[PDB]
């Protein structure tokens, strides 16, 4: 957690009665609760971005709906921004003025684009904003598979098999659940 | 699309401008376009109603793609892409609707894209009850 490791890809295997000394619950129920909280935060952020961009409808109602609306809105907008920045006659001021996420980034510490910043720095800032939007969309899409499954055990199995990239377990827990791990189709490198 | 609206639909346009979120005026305009207007004008009015009011279940259930089903999808792929975008917007607004999902599945089965139809069927199975 102190290093650059995502909490969504981090999971812990063991008994549910053990006390978690970490600040965040790394168990299956704790990971599900953290994913639900991240999904709610991403839905609120997507609703705020849709209100700033003037997108009609409730885009923060569901994670799949948020992903579809985010694609159908941002992808033409990001393509238009990239086409405008691809022109050789477009300067840093034109690139800053053509950014469509200025209202969404208004909550950030002003200025988003410095006046002394060159075209490269403005392009880097726009790419950082687009990467933040894409990371929010990816978090919503990752939390969508948990919301699609209804059973908690099925959601935990789907998270451990595919969604989890780092899984920490004890030797006794690995030995007791070796057959379950083999039957679940979980693969490690 | 400007020529698709005539003087008869001018009162309907004024009523839509006065009340942009009225389900009854939109339904009345759709019924007037279906009863008197041409197929292209009715399709344009239905597309405008779906774009303006995508959360209306009655508008989504009464949506028809019969104006593009009679054409070859290999030559009329632009109309198929527009219908796919409209269905994506409807699924963004009405993801819990089973009738809209069935209509989208039928439209995908009409098209020859096997992988896209399989992905749509998987998404419908994962997203519905």
């Amino acid at each position: 957690v102190a290093l650059d490791i995502d909490e969504r890809h981090l999971l812990r295997l063991g008994h549910g009665e053990e006390e978690l000394e970490t600040e965040g619950s790394f168990s299956k129920h704790g990971r599900v609760e953290s994913f639900l909280d991240n999904r709610q935060r991403f839905l609120y952020e997507v609703s705020r971005l849709a209100a700033s961009m003037g997108a009609p409808g409730a885009h923060g109602n569901s994670a799949e709906t948020a992903g579809y609306f985010n694609k159908v809105y941002v992808e033409p907008a990001w393509a238009k921004f990239n086409d405008i920045i691809q022109r050789e006659d477009v300067g840093p001021e034109d690139i800053v003025r053509a950014f469509p996420f200025h209202a969404y980034f208004s909550d950030a510490p002003q200025p988003l684009f410095p006046p002394e910043a060159d075209r490269e720095t403005v392009l880097e800032i726009a790419n950082g904003c687009y990467r933040h939007i894409s990371k929010i969309f990816e978090e919503l899409a990752d939390v969508l598979p948990f919301e699609i499954l209804r059973r908690d055990k099925d959601k935990a199995n789907y998270l451990l098999t595919s969604e989890a990239r780092i899984i920490a377990m004890t030797s006794t827990h690995a030995a007791m659940k070796r057959g379950e791990i083999a039957s679940l189709g979980f693969q490690y490198d | 699309d400007v020529a698709l609206v005539c003087e008869d639909d001018a009162p309907y346009e004024q009523d839509i401008l006065r009340n942009p979120g009225s389900i009854r005026p939109w339904l009345s305009y759709i019924e007037y376009k279906l009863q008197h207007g041409t197929l292209r004008e009715q399709a344009f009015v239905m597309e405008r109603a779906c774009v303006q009011l995508p959360r209306s279940y009655k508008l989504w259930k009464m949506f028809r793609v019969n104006h593009i089903s009679k054409l070859n999808p290999a030559i009329f792929a632009t109309e198929y892409q527009k219908v796919n975008a409209l269905f994506e917007r409807a699924l963004i607004l009405l993801n819990k609707m089973p009738r809209i999902w069935e209509m989208y599945l039928k439209f995908l089965m009409q098209q020859p894209l096997v992988t896209f139809t399989r992905r749509t069927f998987d998404r419908a199975l994962r997203a519905l009850p």
